[PDB]
């Protein structure tokens, strides 16, 4: 749900380097040329790279940008701290109404402390909730850095999409991140699974915790 | 003589 | 201090109109192309359409997401860009901006090449197309499923479901309590209603020697709610 299919997350420590790709079609990419946007928070995009590979005065060597076929890629070296920011590629589509078209954004963390996996806790729907008709399972995610997971629901080890809701990740007040997700189902669905898990994907390694509605 | 690389612009000119 | 500035965003029932204007400064407006782009919470940028410069023909062009339902115009004389939206569904519900386009030249040997790129960006202005109005929350209490006892620490808390707008305030025990109290960002539902959940770590072993009351503040609704937490 985005033209452009950029990851959601990169990092590396200052003084390091890192790609960012871009992934497109014929129609975008294939015929038409690349542009790199960094933005800070409240503040608007600044062009980084046009033409595929071209930098616009201010911007220094460290910043390039390459294109193959249907894919860009944005290098970065020499990390310093001032680049932590959201990253992503624009170009235009090449059908009758000529759309820009963008990346979904790419968040680089410069590495500043080490990495922390997400504490994880998971609720099951309350007695009282249960009578008011309804069933939420709350997951809820914190102290993990950098800032990027991805939630997996599991029903009888089988996965669930449907009524899956997640935040973005948001800064705690201690420079770690937070993120909640919310299982909604009926009181009936509720007690027909044995199990239920939601399952926290930190930099390759998986948090854990399930529930049982036969405890409750 | 003058190229226009952008959606929608005539390319020459 | 060149700037676009957009304003006429707000809330919206599904099947409205809104009109959103852009105004332009500290460049000549009526030289450049304008767009319009949207963000969703969440999602990526997408572009909503354009409108050219009167020098090249002033015509419109629109995503196919919005064609037929929205309108661009520009008022050279009074440097602003308009948006139009008609018939609004829910999905349209973004943060709108008016872009122009820029572009870098570079003076070839013989012949001068022009790259174009979104240059000047708005701060943009809030859309929401939902049928939700003003309600306070539902709260609910958290608990383990599993008996959460012995050992190290325990979790308790309370789900606070369903309201309109925000912000929601949560304290503990009318604010005495502070220690390990972690309330999280909302989620926003589909139902255009929010939920958010706060809670509160304690050590295991000393789960029954006092109580856990959440004090729930909804402004927008005049609502407050108090609710012990009992494991």
């Amino acid at each position: 749900q985005s033209v452009l299919t950029q990851p959601p997350s990169v990092s590396a420590a200052p003084g390091q380097k890192v790609t960012i790709s871009c992934s497109g079609s014929s129609s975008n990419i294939g015929n038409n040329y690349v542009l790199w946007y960094q933005q800070f928070p409240g503040t608007a995009p600044k062009l980084l790279i046009y033409g595929n590979n071209k930098r616009p005065s201010g911007i220094p060597d460290r910043f390039s940008g390459s294109k193959s076929g249907t894919s860009a890629t944005l290098g970065i070296t020499g990390l310093q701290t001032g680049d932590e920011a959201d990253y992503f590629c624009a170009t235009w589509d090449s059908g009758l109404s000529a759309d820009w078209v963008f990346g979904g954004g790419t968040k680089l963390t410069v590495l500043s402390q080490p990495k922390a996996a997400p504490s994880v806790t998971l609720f099951p729907p309350s007695s009282e909730e249960l009578q008011a008709n309804k069933a939420t399972l709350v997951c809820l995610i914190s102290d993990f850095y950098p800032g990027a997971v991805t939630v997996a629901w599991k029903a009888d080890s089988s996965p669930v999409k449907a009524g899956v809701e997640t935040t973005t990740p948001s800064k705690q007040s201690n420079n770690k991140y937070a993120a909640s997700s919310y299982l909604s189902l009926t009181p009936e669905q509720w007690k027909s699974h044995r199990s239920y898990s939601c399952q926290v994907t930190h930099e390759g390694s998986t948090v854990e915790k399930t529930v049982a509605p036969t405890e409750c | 003589k003058s190229i226009h690389l952008g959606p929608g612009r005539a390319f020459y000119a | 201090e060149v700037q676009l500035v957009e304003s006429g965003g707000g809330l919206v029932k599904p099947g409205g109109s809104l009109r959103l204007t852009c105004v332009a400064s500290g460049f000549t407006f009526s030289d450049v192309w304008l767009n319009w782009v949207r963000q969703a919470p969440g999602k990526g940028l997408e572009w909503v359409g354009r409108i050219k410069s009167r020098t090249d023909g002033g015509t419109t062009d629109y995503a196919a997401s919005v064609k037929g339902r929205f309108t661009i115009s520009r008022d050279d004389s009074k440097n602003t860009l308009y948006l139009q939206m008609n018939s609004l569904k829910t999905e349209d519900t973004a943060v709108y901006s008016c872009t122009t386009d820029g572009f870098i030249m570079i003076r070839g040997v013989s012949e001068d090449y022009y790259y174009y790129y979104m240059d000047v960006w708005g701060k943009g202005t809030t859309v929401t197309v939902s049928s939700a109005s003003t309600k306070g929350p539902s709260v609910f209490p958290l608990a383990p499923c599993s008996r959460s006892t012995s050992g190290g620490t325990a979790a308790l808390g309370c789900l606070v479901k369903d309201y309109f707008p925000e912000p929601v305030t949560v304290s503990w025990n009318s604010g005495a309590l502070t220690s390990g109290v972690h309330t999280f960002p909302a989620v926003l539902q589909s139902s255009g209603l929010y939920s958010l959940s706060s809670v509160v770590t304690v050590p295991s072993s000393s789960l029954g020697t006092q109580t856990y009351t959440c004090n729930v503040n909804h402004k927008p609704s005049n609502t407050k709610v108090d609710k012990r937490v009992e494991l």
